[PDB]
């Protein structure tokens, strides 16, 4: 007898952050550089991380872009909704189990155990092929991730293109990025090498950069350009590749799929999604 | 129900429109008509058989041959991209809203009032809002007190754009005040706009951020710019309108996708969009 929605998010940095709750089950009161508070919510999920392992589930709290959207779109759209952490900590592919599964936040979405993503979640033909996503609320691109004095043109360079155990690059496992790489014979040779490298998550990836375990790391460069600029030891290099939007996913048979992407794009015409932007991501 | 109706209007380099061969379309061109009127003292006209050809025309060429139909390209004489008056959508969006056309390629902009009468693809082309001077112009962008507050200046920042746009809409709904003194000297189109800079006669022109980037790219003497390193204002872009609930949505989406995820996109952007001014 609910007809709140049940929203699956995700740990990336700037658009949604997870840290624990304080003692009581509430959540640190913070405010922004314009002195506004930081609106959060109560998102459950696992605590132990670690791959093939039980997942006992614990509340903890949620802020950032994706947060502050989902509270617009919820406002504007008069829904009640409760936020969880993708159970397996992935974004989504399609994989062979004969049968072909989508796991992740697809994963969830398509099962019913989510009724909406509201993610830094890349709009892709793979995904739209089962999905509906709205309009874009974020366009972006590829990039890579390197420790100040590592130099690289580009995706078209010769350590990347021509790979070697000499120069270990990667990217997420179960991700965009991933499904990129795999589609595109013309990269199967980069593809190739960073299958046997990649990290469960972006976070773990990041800090691999740091503790010189991952020479360059493939990923968004809206989490990139934002992880280089709080990070002075680590900058991105190269321009933009795969330019590719976010958007919020839903089932193709949902009732708000339309003035989903309305709100997303009045956001984008009336500068709050312009706001995000320089609250979450435009700083330092 | 595989041959379809499109509509389309000129805006280099996104739709070029040329006169026929001595005597059918040759290479890159597609065939696309124009309603011409004989007089303007009656509705007797002829439909000129022109050629198309441009970035957009290279995408319905990929969609033709990927999602499978044909189709029969003119060009709207109605208003341009579109503009509702009392309610009555004019331009492309028209052409889609009251049936005549099946779907509408162009440099058309993704807007939340045009989604309620229409639906729109993927955008295939980033744009939004840009601003062009003359290079040393010292504005922030459009949250510019010489735009929001024009009077405060002595003399006043002279800034226009082409009406009956997403652009002018937009600038009507967040900026009353900059909408209301912007209209004398509103622009019969970007030709005319790009002259009055280069001639001293405006400060800036505000415009589609897709078509100002090219326009700045090709500049002779790279005179003109975009503000900011081509900032874009109300982000958007140009998508496919199609009729609410058309069947040929979901199978042009893929297309679309599966062209940026190929490189085929990439490819369009080095073949129409690259520019010499850096
Ligand atoms: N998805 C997707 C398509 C493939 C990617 C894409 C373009 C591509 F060049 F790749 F074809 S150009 C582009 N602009 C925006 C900019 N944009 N557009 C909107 C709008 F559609 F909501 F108006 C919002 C924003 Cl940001 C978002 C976006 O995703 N894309
Ligand atoms: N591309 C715009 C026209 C140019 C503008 O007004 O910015 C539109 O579809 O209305």
């Amino acid at each position: 007898m609910s007809t709140r929605l049940k929203i699956v998010t995700i740990h990336q940095e700037p658009f949604v952050y997870v840290k624990p709750t304080l003692s009581d089950g509430t959540c640190k009161e913070e405010f922004t550089v314009n002195g506004d508070p930081v609106k959060k919510v109560i998102c459950t999920g696992p605590n132990d991380t670690s791959p093939g392992s039980p997942r006992h589930t614990v509340p903890q709290c949620c802020y950032g872009f994706c947060i502050d959207l989902l509270i617009k779109l919820a406002r504007t759209m008069n829904f009640t909704y409760e936020v969880h952490l993708v159970a397996d900590g992935k974004f989504g592919t399609q994989e062979r189990v004969n049968k072909k599964e989508w796991n992740g936040m697809m994963g969830e979405l398509l099962s019913g155990q989510a009724d909406m993503i509201v993610a830094p979640l890349t709009i892709n033909n793979e995904r739209a092929q089962y999905i509906e996503f709205s309009k874009p609320f974020k366009y972006q691109g590829l990039t890579i991730l390197v420790k100040k004095g590592t130099r690289i043109t580009g995706i078209n360079d010769p350590r990347l293109r021509n790979p070697s155990d000499k120069f270990i690059y990667a990217t997420v496992k179960q991700s965009s990025v991933d499904i990129y790489f795999r589609r595109q014979v013309e990269l199967s040779t980069m593809y190739r090498h960073m299958e046997k490298h990649n990290y469960e998550s972006a976070a773990e990836a990041i800090q691999a950069v740091r503790d010189n375990k991952l020479h360059a790391f493939i990923w968004d460069s809206a989490v990139l350009e934002f992880e280089a600029s709080q990070k002075c030891d680590l900058v991105t290099t190269g321009e933009l590749f795969f330019r590719s939007g976010f958007g919020i996913g839903m089932r193709k048979d949902s009732p708000w799929k339309q003035n989903v992407s309305l709100s997303i794009l009045k956001s984008h015409e009336n500068g709050f999604m312009e706001d995000l932007d320089k609250t979450w991501v435009r700083y330092q | 129900d595989n041959h379809l109706s499109i509509v389309t209007l000129e805006e280099a380099p996104f739709v070029i429109v040329e006169d026929i061969d001595p005597e059918t379309c040759v290479r890159n061109t597609v065939p696309c008509r124009k309603f011409v009127k004989i007089n303007n003292s009656t509705n007797e006209g002829m439909n000129v058989k022109k050629c198309c050809k441009g970035f957009c025309i290279d995408i319905l060429k990929k969609l033709s041959r990927t999602v499978k139909f044909t189709y029969d390209l003119y060009l709207v004489t109605n208003g341009k991209h579109g503009k509702k008056v009392n309610n009555v959508w004019n331009g492309m969006i028209g052409e889609v809203v009251y049936q005549r056309a099946v779907m509408a390629v162009g440099s058309l902009t993704i807007n939340e009032e045009r989604s309620e009468v229409v639906d729109f693809s993927v955008p295939f082309v980033e744009t939004g809002i840009s601003v062009m001077v003359s290079r040393g112009t010292q504005v922030t962008g459009l949250s510019d007190k010489k735009f929001q507050r024009p009077h405060d200046y002595s003399p006043p920042f002279r800034f226009g754009t082409v009406p009956n746009g997403s652009t002018e809409r937009n600038i009507r709904n967040n900026y009353p005040y900059m909408h209301q003194y912007m209209t004398k000297f509103n622009q019969k189109g970007v030709e005319d706009a790009l002259v009055s800079l280069k001639t001293g006669k405006l400060d800036a022109f505000i415009y589609d951020a897709a078509v100002l980037n090219y326009k700045a790219g090709r500049d002779e003497g790279c005179k003109l710019v975009t503000i900011g390193s081509g900032y874009i204002f109300a982000t958007t872009g140009y998508g496919i309108a199609l009729q609410k609930g058309s069947p040929w949505k979901r199978q042009i989406d893929l297309a679309l996708l599966q062209f940026v995820g190929d490189g085929e996109m990439e490819e369009l952007e080095t073949l129409w969009l690259t520019g010499i001014c850096h």
